């Protein structure tokens, strides 16, 4: 996919959501 | 002992081990123990091998009017004291790292390791070729590329973000 | 290791052990209990087996009991177990009295691996080798 | 829109794409 | 050896097939 | 480009081309 799809979600993505999310990714790998 | 004879094989030989050899370690020693002694060649039990040598043969006039084997910028290594150390078989690897966590202990001294041959050159203590058969190294260093590398810093955020 | 505090190695064999009628208050007297010999050995003793002499070393500093670290048994006293006689030198020169080979002494030169002084697993075979030969046994190569 | 479902089926962001996107989220955010 | 822009420009073998390189590069190990 | 290969041209190889490829990677990406 382009990368300007992927930033712009993980970027907004709400908040409530979104630090339930990429640190829900940093609680997967590594 | 012996004469002349005695000194050139004594130098063929040991600067034959800087010829064939694999790695060279220059080092001091004052107050070297045989705790030294005790400590490379005990390390040369399970890990290291008769394979190593280390000799004081910083008797200089013989160790190095001793090396037409080419052995060059090696008279600035030949100050004061040294205890020669040379690898034939084996990979230059752990050798260089037994010495620098040998005199760090304060057994005797480093000389501040004042550097040895194939680099050919003078005094740094770096870090080439202990990593080698660690290649797992290797393996963290991809950094997973395009993963960890990510959840560092494109997941940063979210953790250092709000504020 | 760094030179000495203390140590000391007196005994017979672990066949039986702590024993008083051959050492007794010679076993130790420094601050080291003659009755607390009998734990800390026969934890590793009674673990492996007994009837081979082990020495060790004592360290003692300031505090109660002592901490000793064991190693090896004497290559000397194997020669009663599995060589030949009982007892030991006897007549040693005088006659050839015990004959040992290569075979032989070969795997109990391999037991102490931490216990050598050699880089060489070929070298350190001749030292056991005057091992067997101090009671004058002729060795078959 | 998702979140674990587009990560997991992300999982590619060629390292050209992934560093490119690092960069880029730096043109944002840092 | 010494293909260098290319084995580099491979990571379009995205994450999942890097995990794959690094598996293979160790294992039959601890 | 098939992996296989290009773990096969790397895993067995000697040290040195090994070290040298680390550090221009240091460069290229990251």
């Amino acid at each position: 996919s382009i990368t300007k799809d992927q930033i712009i979600e993980a970027v907004a993505a709400m908040s409530v959501m979104d630090v339930v999310e990429l640190i829900s990714a940093m609680e997967e790998k590594f | 002992m012996a004469l002349n004879l005695q000194d050139k094989q004594a130098i063929v030989a040991e600067v034959s081990e800087v010829a064939k050899g694999a790695l060279s370690a220059v080092v001091a020693d004052s107050r070297g123990v045989t705790v030294d002694k005790m400590t490379e060649l005990r390390k040369a039990g399970r890990e290291a091998g008769v394979y190593m040598r280390v000799v004081r043969n910083t008797l200089l006039r013989r160790a190095v009017e001793g090396t037409p084997f080419e052995c060059l910028k090696d008279a600035f290594v030949g100050p004061t004291l040294i205890a020669y150390s040379m690898e034939h078989p084996g990979a230059a690897a752990r050798l260089f790292k037994e010495f620098a966590k040998a005199n760090a202990k304060f057994e005797v001294k480093a000389a501040a390791f004042e550097g040895e041959l194939i680099p050919a050159s003078q005094i740094d203590r770096l870090a080439t070729l202990p990593t080698y058969e660690e290649a797992i190294a290797r393996l963290m260093a991809t950094m997973k590329e395009a993963s960890a590398g990510k959840l560092v810093r494109t997941l940063a955020a979210v953790r250092d973000a709000k504020e | 290791a760094k030179k000495v505090q203390a140590y000391v190695k007196l005994q017979v064999a672990a066949g039986m052990a702590n024993p008083s009628p051959p050492v007794g208050p010679a076993l130790g007297q420094q601050g080291v209990n003659i009755m607390e010999f009998c734990k800390a050995f026969n934890a590793k003793t009674d673990s492996i087996e007994k009837g081979l002499p082990i020495p060790v070393v004592i360290t003692v500093y300031a505090d109660r009991s002592f901490t000793f670290v064991t190693k090896t048994p004497p290559a000397a006293v194997l020669l009663k177990k599995a060589a030949g006689i009982k007892s030991g030198s006897g007549k040693p020169n005088k006659d050839k009295v015990g004959k040992i080979s290569r075979a032989q002494l070969q795997e109990i030169a391999q037991t102490k691996a931490a216990d050598m002084t050699g880089a060489d697993i070929e070298a350190m075979t001749r030292s056991i080798e005057g091992t067997a030969r101090s009671m004058g046994l002729v060795v078959e190569d």
